[PDB]
């Protein structure tokens, strides 16, 4: 399948610059235009710029001209944003679109990269088990991390949006609902990935 | 610079209604107009390209039209899956996205919340902290109030509660966290998480044990 | 035949010709094939120099145009004399891998000693097999 893989989320200091990568697999950017689009939390989609890889240089929205550079070959594209300010906090996506001389949309989106512009350090979460006491409910508490995002998997599943404490740190929870009879005889571990602190933690949840 | 003016910013309608979203371009964009749908917590997905061409797999209820500077997206019969933010995008000269139209789908049946309350883990207590976790799912409409009690007395403090957020099944979830000292946890006979939705209260209680 | 272009200067370009294209009909540029263009223009100034600047876009995104000689004085007798007419012929090699597009914009600007000699925008070109 055509998949665009982007660099992981990170914390960048104000005045620093960030280089986001977008790698194509299962195909190439040949026959496609490549665009970088940002979405600040609660805000609309904004086009930063785009390129026809190997045929042209980066094209840029005048608001972003001179602070954004976009470069690209047939398998990798990059967006660099310099002089980062708090207003640059956003999910950055790479998106393809078929050239108009070909058939189909050729529309594919990366998973997106949350860039947090902040003076605060990354902080890995503590992971605690939520022991269960028709069905039983078990999960884990992913406590006091910064910035977002965290991702969760197990070994039916509900991952709740994070809460932000007055501390400025986040906490989230994931829940698996299982038959009471399977509790005595089956093992549950939750797999918490916090990329921005490079943290991966697995915790056993037993009665 | 080509500017896209999208109207309305927010649209409320019932299931089965016909909704139309308008996008105007500050200059000619020919037929180079796209429509994307962004469901909550998800990446944007293409619905229409070249003004009227449906992307593969998009339902027939979605249609696109235009007057060269004026373009419209129509949902012939609004469904709960259509709750999302819709954005027009010109691709004639560079690319410009409209401000987006949030579509709210009204008239759906009430659903009361499932409430799950977890006491502090032995492991968190080992770390000299204590968090009660109250998880709220499958409710509609997407508003709830959470009150925490200690031995029946209201707890006004150490309460952190999320805004409601849409599930993939078009009901809502939320979380409330109560931060305690381990001394407060063991020194009280019980704590309760009490969620009220449309005048119905679901109460869950835990005790150190 | 004569094709339609939009003047971005003061109507110095009198005619643009492209064999196999006509007026404002789609003008197909075939990949891997030579493309012939002729322009007739009146000099609006005496100029030692004529520098040609080509901006091209594919689906609203700028692309580099390879194989263009920037010195237009290579294809006509410079210095230009104000009010005299110059005919310039050029065959452009279309890359075999040229990006196929139904939305192509070509802007050709010729700059002289004292600013713009000539400017035209062509929007009817389509890149196909
Ligand atoms: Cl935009």
């Amino acid at each position: 399948q055509v998949q665009l893989v982007q660099s992981g989320a990170e914390v960048k200091k104000p005045g620093s610059s960030v280089k986001v990568s977008c790698k194509a697999s299962g195909g190439t950017f040949n026959t496609y235009s490549l665009s970088w689009v940002r979405q600040a939390p609660g805000q609309g989609l904004e086009w930063m710029g785009g390129i026809i890889p190997n045929f042209g240089r980066g094209n840029y929205a005048q608001k972003f001209q001179g602070r954004v550079t976009i470069t690209a070959d047939e398998s990798s594209a990059y967006m660099e944003l310099s002089s980062l300010r708090s207003e640059d906090t956003a999910v950055y996506y790479c998106a393809t679109f078929r050239l108009t001389g070909y058939s189909g949309s050729g529309s594919y989106w990366g998973q997106g990269t949350l860039v947090t512009v902040s003076s605060a350090s990354t902080k890995g979460p503590s992971v605690f088990p939520l022991a269960p006491s028709g069905t039983a409910a078990l999960g884990c508490l992913v406590k006091d991390y910064f910035p977002e995002p965290v991702t969760v998997s197990w070994n039916g599943v509900h991952t709740f949006p994070a809460v932000l404490q007055s501390s400025g740190l986040y906490s989230l929870s994931s829940v698996v609902t299982v038959p009471s009879s399977s509790l005595g005889t089956q093992t549950y571990i939750c797999n918490v990935n916090h990329k921005p602190s490079n943290t991966k933690v697995d915790k056993k949840v037993e009665p | 610079d080509i500017q896209m003016t999208q109207s309305p910013s927010t649209l409320s309608a019932s299931v089965g209604d016909r909704v139309t979203i308008t996008c105007r371009a500050s200059q000619n964009i020919n037929n180079w107009l796209a429509w994307y749908q962004q469901k909550p917590g998800k990446a944007p997905n293409l619905l229409i390209y070249k003004a009227s061409t449906l992307e593969t797999g998009v339902p027939s209820r979605f249609s696109g039209s235009g007057s060269g500077t004026e373009f419209t997206l129509t949902i012939s019969s609004l469904q709960p899956d259509d709750l999302a933010t819709y954005y027009c995008q010109q691709y004639h000269s560079h690319r410009t996205f409209g401000q987006g139209t949030k579509v709210e789908v009204k008239g759906q049946p009430k659903a009361n919340p499932t409430v799950t309350l977890f006491p502090p883990s032995s492991e968190e207590l080992q770390a000299n902290k204590a968090t009660l976790v109250c998880l709220i799912s499958d409710f509609y409409p997407g508003a709830v109030t959470v009150a925490w009690k200690a031995d029946g007395s209201p707890v006004k403090a150490g309460v952190e509660t999320t805004k409601p957020s849409k599930q993939s099944n078009n009901k809502y979830a939320a979380s409330s966290y109560l931060s305690l000292t381990p001394e407060q946890w063991k020194s009280h006979r019980s704590y309760s998480c009490q969620v009220t939705h449309e005048g119905s209260t679901v109460e869950k209680t835990v005790a150190p044990t | 035949d004569q094709v339609d272009v939009k003047d971005c200067a003061n109507h110095e370009i009198k005619k643009v010709l492209v064999p196999g294209c006509h007026g404002s009909e789609p003008c197909i540029i075939h990949r891997g094939k030579p493309f012939q263009l002729e322009a007739l223009f009146e000099a609006n100034q005496n100029s030692k120099t004529a520098k040609i600047e080509i901006k091209a876009s594919i689906d609203g995104l700028e692309v580099d145009v390879p194989g263009i000689d920037p010195n237009a004085c290579h294809y006509m007798k410079c210095p230009l004399v104000k009010g005299q007419q110059y005919d310039i012929k050029y065959t452009w090699n279309v890359p075999k891998i040229a990006p196929k597009s139904e939305n192509v914009v070509v802007t050709v600007k010729v700059m002289g000693d004292n600013g713009v000699l000539a400017c035209a925008i062509a929007t009817h070109a389509k890149i196909r097999d």
